[PDB]
């Protein structure tokens, strides 16, 4: 049977500069919109509307500070489609009510599926076992965690990341303030990961950098090398014994080396996504009990715990009335907490 | 009834079919004139 | 293997194994139900999301 | 036409200075006009 | 051998012990229903369904038997607090009875599916291999699940031959167990609606006997069989995961914002209902149509039942918890025992003035009053050095109306203050705080446990689907790629078609 | 030898093209006064 | 401070007092753990995905590799084709050694950068200042997401070392 | 109670350094 | 201070359960030829 | 609206100009594909 | 009657190192929200 | 190699360069004439720097309402004089 089903499944899986697959049919248009969006957006489109925000080049914002912000709080969690009842198909409107981020976000979701079935697909038509599809499972938990589910828990999409550098940096100090998200130990796992992965790279790529077969003349060791060779280019018995004298351990097996690079980001991401699923319900590690107890009762028993806490508590009451202006929060001067002098 | 938004609800089902019909169409025939050798 | 009496009455409901109908058969019925499917999702998530509004259809707790 | 006749390092130099000109231009903005702080 | 991580894996071509395990596996699901039930009677206090509901007291399956049906304990109460009921067997302690009985059965069958697992209903008849031939056994199972869909919906939440479902107002102050219509126009697919709950099993079970017959009756294409690999149990693995892990975000989703299969006299109310003042509203058009009505304002609030003002206390918001704020909602705040009444804020001037109330994402928030306009009009300062809008320079009282304090009135700052500080909570509770040693904090209700639970197990299952899709799919390079792989199958321009070696 | 409208031109120009158009976007902003 | 609160503490501080999210360096230190992390899964699960038979389902894979062993123990020509068609051809490496040596480059650079923000805020030079930059035609301040990191950073400051300052301004 | 957990924790891990660089598997060429 | 309780058992068992099950497995190993 | 001629006239000029010095290729490429 | 689907299985010295170490780590984490 | 002409072919060869210093610089001019004729603004929406505000008030134009929110809009335009 070559009816018109295998001669599309041909040409999609020619052998070209841009590989496409059936996958690409999902990936190109989604991965294009969602970085088009953005690049139009950050250039053209404002956040007065929905934050009181200026947010684009054309307002005079700068590569750090244009975003693409969420929608007004009073939308709740609508998916804004241009067509709906919202917008009600004017673009203009649309792009001021928040409907750039919506577009964002779920044809960005919809992407990434694509560019892990892509990584499912090359994969399998090359003959190797899918672990790099499986390894971007960590990025899209992320992603998910992040972008989709955390406002879903929440009132609206208003509270979820606008796509800016400095929006993300405000997300962070914001996660500060009202979650105490550095004290929940899914991110403390999360960050001993992506540290634990970030040395893992830098410790590897030294290690075979400084252990290397000399198979050349030159000083530049990289051309004494070809990609077909079957000897290892570098010793890992030198490698084992230098790490076990210098450190105690070391790795043997070199196939437990590489994948022990995947488990450690990966896990770490994954974790943290646990935790950000707990804050979309507000369900925090804020507090120590037994540490307020003390302190409530004794008032010259301090930590850093405590003290971080007023922080915490300035944060959320220094930030609030601009950050959340459909709150309407007027908060005199007499109320807000400052220690003496500041 | 047909409400405004069950009507804006018809012309997102009629968009994104003609935007899948199109695509198909195209790549349908250009696999038809670009063949494998085999 | 040991042959019980429940075992010789389910007997032809394990045993065609492998069996399949010629070419696509069936897949372009089973396409044509799932994009049916894929529209009625589509139909319940807006109308509990607000994006589709129906006549006398009110989502919220005052529908009792 | 045939593929050769411009050196590759004029191309590279030429490319290179388009780059520094509009990127200048845009540093040039932070000083001026909106978002300037003036 | 065996690495620990695939232990299991000796059960892929044993069916006798694959059903074996799986039968362990039930067996001990369903002894957790029944311990876990029992447990919940041990330590619920049937005795204030108004202020002190199972939802306060940390009651996680009590909810779930409630919601079908099941109201009543043997010994008497029942959860709408009615006494000297008979709920006959079905009580709670005999759904727990049955639950522990069926799991000591389902032991003795797992025992002997595991020694006799060699039945030659495992072996294929032609070849003598163990074989399960999937795409029947589906279409049995599809059939099966039909037809108990169809009778949940046609028999027990009808009334028919069963009991109903939990339904209430839309202010959870009447809730019962009733027999309920399908809704068979456009409304039943409304969440809030009930009768679309019974529409929807009546429906969807007919569809799942007629396509259970189907895939009884009609073999997989050979294009379907051989790209899925249906022949390949773990293949089935992988799509069952995928659709429990749908199911678990739909039942997460709906579990947080509310629908008709989750009723917040058995769940507690959703932080929807604090964002929006959906309580405090109703509250207010109760209060209007007395005042309007000629009675007067201590009548009118003596007259809101304190089972809706506890619904207008942040307290009750499951969004206000904590994750290792352990136990029941009591734990924290306290067993509430009576409503103090409302709480009415006056100036020196005799205006009115209103607590600016606590959104759900502050863990503490100042004391701001502001008048019917919005204006700030009184405040607790932190720096007194400056202060304008004191409690005791603005002359602020507070008069109770309804409730226990009902016709007081309180002019001494410090006083007045304390209930100021409890008014951002919403309406103001006597709680016993004494007897479960609590502790102040909130915690969140079986409403947030359940939603963080699921949503997080639905998101790891996504893994397992990823997992076991991918080895279904490359099952022949689990081990490691061809060791003759030619160096061409993977460098470019060799073959016109990637990976497809007679496109050279 | 070569073709000259391929998959590659088409993934090439839709990055290309707005890129450009957007430049010249942003290099006019930076006339622009409040 | 010598502890894991503490460290929170010193982090917050040092974004009150120099905006360390707005400085290039700090930034470019993310780069390099958000990259290190990246490239150290992307190395791991490539590297993984070709190795070579050389044992049974039932058994570990890593009992194909042996210590010492001569040969090499996956095929960088298979991760390569894979690699190379996932992005394009010229986006992946097929020499061992540079590949290895930007992962090793990649990461200590970027900590590099990391160390000398805080080694170069240590001397008061802080993250980049877009407080009011954006103003309309009036003259009216018009915010950004930068102002908005203002008012969490004023928060921190009047907040910290509370009984601590007796002049308005904290100049270290 | 939780000090005494706390140490003891710690105080295994610091043992268990102890087994994992010196009763480690010795690896062996091959 | 007023820790919960319940925080000794929870952590005990918490070492405990999976370090016996790893050693269980470990010991097993060796006793193998 | 004229401001929508002004933009675009400058990108339709630019596709003609194209056109023009690649249509004996682009024939040339459509034909030996058939 | 012997099922022939029976296999060995094995953990080896490194994996009880690298399994106590992850255990009591994780109990030296978690420890502290347990007690609260 | 996957059979289209090298990149470093095509952009040493007089060809590409007759066709590119026209097109890229006429897209250049045609994102200028974009911005610079105020078409951009109107497109998306986006406020001019005086029209964030009427001349007297200091409150934002914040959309409260979801289903009325375009008239809100609309309607915040208009009080701009
Ligand atoms: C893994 C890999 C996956 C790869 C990525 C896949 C990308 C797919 C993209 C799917 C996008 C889903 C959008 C969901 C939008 C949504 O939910 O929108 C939310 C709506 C509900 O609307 C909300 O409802 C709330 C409660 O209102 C209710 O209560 C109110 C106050 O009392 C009133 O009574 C009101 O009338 C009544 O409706 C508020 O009104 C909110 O403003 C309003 O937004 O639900 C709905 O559309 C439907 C809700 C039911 C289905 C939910 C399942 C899916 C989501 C699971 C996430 C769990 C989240 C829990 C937190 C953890
Ligand atoms: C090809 C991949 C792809 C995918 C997966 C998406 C996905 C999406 N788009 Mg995007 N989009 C794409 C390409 C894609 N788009 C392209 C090429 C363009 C340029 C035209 C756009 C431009 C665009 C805009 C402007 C918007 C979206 C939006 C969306 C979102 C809602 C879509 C929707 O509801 O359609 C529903 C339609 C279908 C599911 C079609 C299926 C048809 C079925 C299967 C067949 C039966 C139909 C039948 C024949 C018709 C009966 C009609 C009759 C009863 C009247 C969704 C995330 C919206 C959004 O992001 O909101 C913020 C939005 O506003 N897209
Ligand atoms: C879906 C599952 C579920 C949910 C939502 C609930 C919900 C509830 N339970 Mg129930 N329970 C369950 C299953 C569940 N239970 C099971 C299976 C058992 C048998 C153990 C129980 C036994 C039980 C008892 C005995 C009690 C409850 C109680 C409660 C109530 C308080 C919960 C609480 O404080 O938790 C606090 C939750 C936590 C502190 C979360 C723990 C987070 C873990 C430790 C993280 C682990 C991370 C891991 C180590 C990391 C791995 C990393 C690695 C992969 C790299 C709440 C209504 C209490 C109640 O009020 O009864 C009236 C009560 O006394 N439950
Ligand atoms: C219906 C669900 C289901 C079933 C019948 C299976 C079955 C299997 N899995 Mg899959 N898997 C699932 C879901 C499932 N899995 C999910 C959700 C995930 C993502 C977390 C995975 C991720 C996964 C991986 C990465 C692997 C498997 C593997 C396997 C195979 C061997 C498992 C083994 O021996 O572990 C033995 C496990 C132990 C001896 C101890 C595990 C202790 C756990 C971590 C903590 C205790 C949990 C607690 C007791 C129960 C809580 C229940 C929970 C639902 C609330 C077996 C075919 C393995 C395989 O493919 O082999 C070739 C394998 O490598 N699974
Ligand atoms: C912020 C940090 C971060 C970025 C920017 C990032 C980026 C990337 N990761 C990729 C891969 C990976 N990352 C991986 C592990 C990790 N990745 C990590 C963290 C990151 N990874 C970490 C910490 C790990 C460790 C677990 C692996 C294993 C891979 C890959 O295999 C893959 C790769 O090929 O790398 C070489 C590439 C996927 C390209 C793609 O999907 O095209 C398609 C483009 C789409 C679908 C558009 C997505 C739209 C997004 C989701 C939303 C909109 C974003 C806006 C356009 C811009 C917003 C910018 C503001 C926020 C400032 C891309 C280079
Ligand atoms: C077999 C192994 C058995 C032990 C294994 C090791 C035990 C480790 C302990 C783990 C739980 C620790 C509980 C906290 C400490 C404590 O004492 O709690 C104590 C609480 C009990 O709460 C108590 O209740 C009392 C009244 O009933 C009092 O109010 C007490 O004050 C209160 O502490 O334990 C629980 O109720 C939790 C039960 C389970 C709830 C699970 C809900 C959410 C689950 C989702 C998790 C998904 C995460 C996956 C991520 C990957
Ligand atoms: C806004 C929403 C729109 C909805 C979707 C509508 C558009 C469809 C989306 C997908 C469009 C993809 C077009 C790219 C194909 C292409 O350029 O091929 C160019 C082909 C083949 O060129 C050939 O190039 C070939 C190599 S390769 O395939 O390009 O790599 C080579 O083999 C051959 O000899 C040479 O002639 O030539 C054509 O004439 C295509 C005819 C189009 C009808
Ligand atoms: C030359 C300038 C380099 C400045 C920074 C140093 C980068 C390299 C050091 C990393 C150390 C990692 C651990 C050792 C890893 C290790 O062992 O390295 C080994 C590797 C190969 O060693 P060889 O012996 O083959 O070559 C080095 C000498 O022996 C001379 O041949 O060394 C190099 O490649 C040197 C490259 C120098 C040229 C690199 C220039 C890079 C500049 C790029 C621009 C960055 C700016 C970014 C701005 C955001
Ligand atoms: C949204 C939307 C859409 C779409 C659109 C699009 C698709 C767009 C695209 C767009 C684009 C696509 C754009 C682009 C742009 C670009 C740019 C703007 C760039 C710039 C660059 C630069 C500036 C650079 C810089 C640098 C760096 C970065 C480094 C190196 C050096 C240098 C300095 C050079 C549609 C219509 C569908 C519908 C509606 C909505
Ligand atoms: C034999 C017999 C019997 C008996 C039986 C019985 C008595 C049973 C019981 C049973 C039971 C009594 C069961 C139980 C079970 C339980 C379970 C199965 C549980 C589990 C759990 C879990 C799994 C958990 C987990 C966790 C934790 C711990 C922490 C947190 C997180 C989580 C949730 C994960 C009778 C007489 C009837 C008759 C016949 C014979
Ligand atoms: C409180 C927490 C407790 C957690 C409980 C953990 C239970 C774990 C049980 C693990 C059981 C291992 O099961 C054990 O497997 C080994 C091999 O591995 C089998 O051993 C078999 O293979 C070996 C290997 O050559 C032969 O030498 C031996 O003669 C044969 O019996 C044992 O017959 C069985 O007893
Ligand atoms: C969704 C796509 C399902 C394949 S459908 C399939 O396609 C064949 C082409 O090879 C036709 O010959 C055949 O008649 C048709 O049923
Ligand atoms: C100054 C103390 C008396 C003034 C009234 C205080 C507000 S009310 C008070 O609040 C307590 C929680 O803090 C409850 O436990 C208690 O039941 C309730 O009476
Ligand atoms: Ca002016
Ligand atoms: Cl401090
Ligand atoms: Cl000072
Ligand atoms: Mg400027």
């Amino acid at each position: 049977e070559r009816g018109w089903f295998d001669i599309l499944d041909d040409w999609l899986k020619r052998d070209r500069f841009v590989f496409v697959g059936w996958s690409g049919i999902l990936l190109f248009p989604c991965a294009y919109l969602a970085l088009g969006g953005w690049l139009t957006g950050t250039t053209f489109v404002t956040s007065w509307y929905t934050h009181g925000l200026a947010s684009s080049y054309l307002e005079g914002c700068n590569f750090l500070t244009v975003a693409v912000s969420t929608p007004a709080n009073s939308m709740g969690h609508s998916l804004l489609l241009l067509w709906g009842p919202e917008a009600q198909g004017d673009f203009t409107r649309w792009c001021q009510l928040g409907g750039l981020w919506t577009f964002i976000a779920l044809h960005g979701a919809f992407g990434l599926i694509g560019f892990m079935l892509r990584q499912f697909e090359i994969a399998r038509l090359v003959g190797v076992r899918p672990y790099n599809a499986i390894a971007f499972s960590a990025p899209i938990a992320v992603f998910v965690s992040v972008f989709l589910i955390y406002p879903l828990g929440q009132s609206s999409w208003f509270f979820a990341p606008s796509f800016g550098v400095a929006a993300i940096f405000r997300f962070l100090l914001f996660f500060q303030g009202f979650h105490n998200w550095t004290l929940n130990p899914f991110h403390m796992m999360g960050v001993a990961g992506v540290l634990g992965g970030a040395l893992l790279c830098a410790i590897h790529g030294a290690t075979v950098e400084n252990t290397l077969f000399q198979d050349g003349e030159g000083a530049s060791t990289f051309r004494a090398f070809n990609p077909t060779q079957a000897e290892e280019t570098y010793s890992m018995v030198t490698a084992n014994r230098f790490w076990s004298q210098i450190f105690g351990i070391a790795f043997s097996n070199k196939r437990w080396l590489h994948f022990f690079m995947l488990f450690v980001p990966v896990t770490g991401l994954w974790m943290s996504a646990i935790g950000v699923v707990g804050l979309a319900l507000n369900l925090r590690s804020y507090d120590f009990i037994s540490q307020e107890i003390r302190a409530a009762e004794d008032p010259e028993f301090e930590t850093f715990y405590t003290k971080n806490l007023l922080l915490n508590e300035g944060i959320r009451a220094w930030m609030a009335p601009q950050d959340q202006p459909h709150e309407n929060f007027v908060f005199p001067e007499e109320v807000l907490p400052r220690g003496n002098a500041l | 009834t047909i409400t405004p938004s069950l009507k804006g609800f018809f012309i997102g089902l009629l968009s994104g079919a003609v935007v899948l019909g199109l695509t198909f169409a195209v790549l349908i025939a250009i696999s038809q004139i670009d063949k494998v050798q085999r | 293997a040991r042959r019980t009496w429940l075992g010789d009455i389910l007997r032809p409901l394990n045993s065609e194994y492998g069996k399949v109908a010629p070419g696509w058969g069936t897949t372009p019925l089973m396409a044509v139900f799932m994009g049916l499917f894929l529209v009625f999702l589509l139909i319940i998530l807006e109308i509990y999301n607000s994006t589709l509004i129906l006549d006398g259809v009110n989502v919220s707790w005052k529908a009792l | 036409s045939e593929g050769g006749r411009i050196p590759l390092w004029i191309v590279a130099t030429v490319a290179g200075m388009g780059v520094i000109v509009i990127v200048g231009l845009f540093f040039y903005g932070a000083y001026a006009g909106l978002g300037s702080s003036l | 051998g065996l690495p620990w991580y695939r232990v299991h894996t000796v059960l892929i071509n044993d069916p006798g012990r694959l059903i074996a395990a799986h039968l362990m596996h039930t067996a001990l699901v369903a002894g957790w229903a029944g311990s876990m039930a029992l447990y919940e009677l041990a330590t619920f206090d049937p005795s204030d369904p108004v202020l002190n509901p199972m939802w306060r007291q940390g009651m996680f399956v009590l909810p779930f038997m409630a919601r079908l049906g099941v109201t009543g304990s043997w010994s008497g109460w029942s959860i709408t607090g009615e006494t000297g009921i008979d709920p006959g067997f079905w009580s709670f302690e005999g759904v727990a009875l049955a639950h522990i009985v069926l799991s000591g059965l389902l032991f003795l069958a797992a025992c002997w599916h595991w020694v006799y697992w060699d039945l030659e209903l495992f072996r294929d008849p032609r070849t003598g291999e163990p074989a399960l031939d999937l795409p029947k056994m589906f279409g049995i199972h599809l059939f099966l699940a039909g037809l108990l869909c169809f009778g949940f919906g046609a028999f027990h939440l009808t009334g028919l031959f069963g009991p109903g479902m939990w339904v209430s107002d839309p202010y959870g102050l009447t809730g019962s167990v009733q027999p309920v219509a399908p809704e068979w126009g456009p409304d039943g697919f409304n969440p809030y609606n009930p009768g679309g709950v019974v529409a929807h099993h009546i429906a969807a079970g007919i569809v799942g006997i007629i396509a259970g017959l189907f895939h009884i009756l009609v073999r997989p294409p050979q294009r379907l069989y051989k790209a899925l690999r249906m022949g390949n149990i773990e293949t089935v693995l992988s799509s069952s995961i995928a659709a429990v892990f749908f199911a678990a975000f739909v039942v997460a989703g709906t579990m947080w914002y509310g629908s008709a299969t989750t009723p917040i006299e058995l769940f507690g109310p959703t932080r929807y209902q604090w964002d929006s003042s959906y309580f405090q509203q109703e509250i207010n058009r109760r209060v209007q149509a007395s005042l309007a009505s000629g009675a007067t304002l201590e009548e009118a609030w003596s007259a809101i039942p304190e089972k809706l003002a506890f619904y207008d206390y942040i307290g009750n918001n499951p969004a206000k918890g904590g994750l290792f704020r352990t136990g029941p909602m009591n734990k924290g705040d306290g067993i509430a025992q009576a409503w103090k009444g409302h709480a009415v804020f006056r100036n020196k001037e005799g205006e009115e003035l209103f607590v600016r109330r606590m959104p759900a994402f502050f863990e503490s928030f100042p004391v701001i009053l502001t008048d019917k306009n919005g204006v700030v009009k009184a405040d607790i300062p932190f720096r007194r050095a400056e202060s304008k809008y004191s409690f005791e320079q603005q002359g602020v009282t507070v008069s109770f109306y309804g409730g226990e304090l009902n016709g007081q009135t309180f002019t001494d700052p410090p006083t007045v203050k304390s209930y100021a500080r409890k008014a951002i909570f919403g309406e103001i509770f006597e709680f016993d705080t004494e007897t479960l040693n609590s502790d102040g904090i909130f915690r969140t209700s079986p409403r947030g446990w359940f939603t963080f639970a699921h949503a997080v197990f639905a998101l790891l299952f996504f893994f397992g689907h990823i997992w076991h899709g991918a080895r279904t799919l490359f099952r022949d390079v689990f081990s490691g790629i061809d060791p003759e792989l030619s160096p061409e199958q993977v460098e470019w321009g060799f073959y016109q078609k990637v990976g497809d070696v007679t496109t050279r | 030898s070569y073709p000259i409208f391929t998959v590659r031109w088409v993934a090439v120009h839709t990055l290309a093209v707005p890129t450009i158009f957007f430049l010249g976007a942003i290099a006019a902003m930076q006339f622009i006064q409040r | 401070p010598l502890g894991i609160s503490g460290t929170f503490n010193f982090m917050i501080v040092f974004q009150a007092e120099h905006n360390i999210l707005m400085h290039p360096f700090h930034q470019l230190g993310v780069a390099g753990v958000f990259g290190g992390a990246l490239f150290c899964a992307m190395h791991g699960s490539l590297v993984t995905s070709s190795l070579i038979r050389e044992t049974t389902e039932t058994e570990s894979a890593n009992y194909g590799y042996k210590f010492g062993q001569e040969e090499e123990t996956y095929n960088i020509v298979a991760a390569h084709g894979y690699f190379g068609r996932l992005i394009f051809q010229y986006a992946s490496f097929n020499n061992s050694r540079s590949l290895h040596f930007f992962l090793a480059a990649w990461p200590v650079v970027g900590v590099w950068f990391a160390a000398l923000g805080i080694s170069t805020m240590a001397f008061n030079l802080n993250g980049f200042n877009f407080n009011h930059s954006v103003i309309d035609a009036k003259g009216n301040v018009i915010n950004t997401w930068a102002d908005i990191i203002n008012r969490a950073n004023l928060g921190m400051e009047v907040m910290h070392e509370r009984n601590a300052h007796n002049f308005p301004l904290d100049l270290a | 109670m939780e000090t005494i957990t706390y140490v003891f924790i710690f105080a295994c891990i610091i043992a268990l350094f102890f087994f994992a660089i010196f009763f480690r598997e010795p690896p062996r060429i091959t | 201070m007023e820790v919960n309780q319940l925080g000794l058992i929870a952590t005990a068992l918490f070492v405990l359960v999976p370090s016996v099950f790893l050693i269980i497995l470990y010991v097993q190993t060796e006793s193998q030829q | 609206d004229w401001r929508v001629l002004v933009v675009l006239l400058p990108v339709l000029l630019a596709a003609g100009w194209a056109v023009r010095n690649i249509l004996p290729y682009a024939v040339k490429q459509v034909q030996k594909l058939l | 009657e012997p099922n022939p689907n029976r296999q060995p299985v094995e953990l080896n010295r490194t994996s009880l190192y690298l399994g106590l170490l992850l255990i009591l780590v994780l109990a030296l984490l978690f420890s502290s929200y347990f007690f609260n | 190699t996957t059979g289209e002409r090298p990149f470093s072919d095509i952009i040493t060869s007089v060809r590409y360069w007759v066709i590119h210093s026209i097109t890229i610089p006429a897209l250049f001019i045609a994102g200028w004439l974009f911005v610079s004729t105020g078409l951009a603004y109107d497109v998306f929406g986006t406020p001019r720097p005086d029209s964030y505000y009427a001349q007297e008030q200091r409150s934002i134009p914040l959309v409260t309402d979801r289903f009325e929110a375009k008239q809100q809009v609309e309607t915040f335009l208009e009080q701009l004089k």
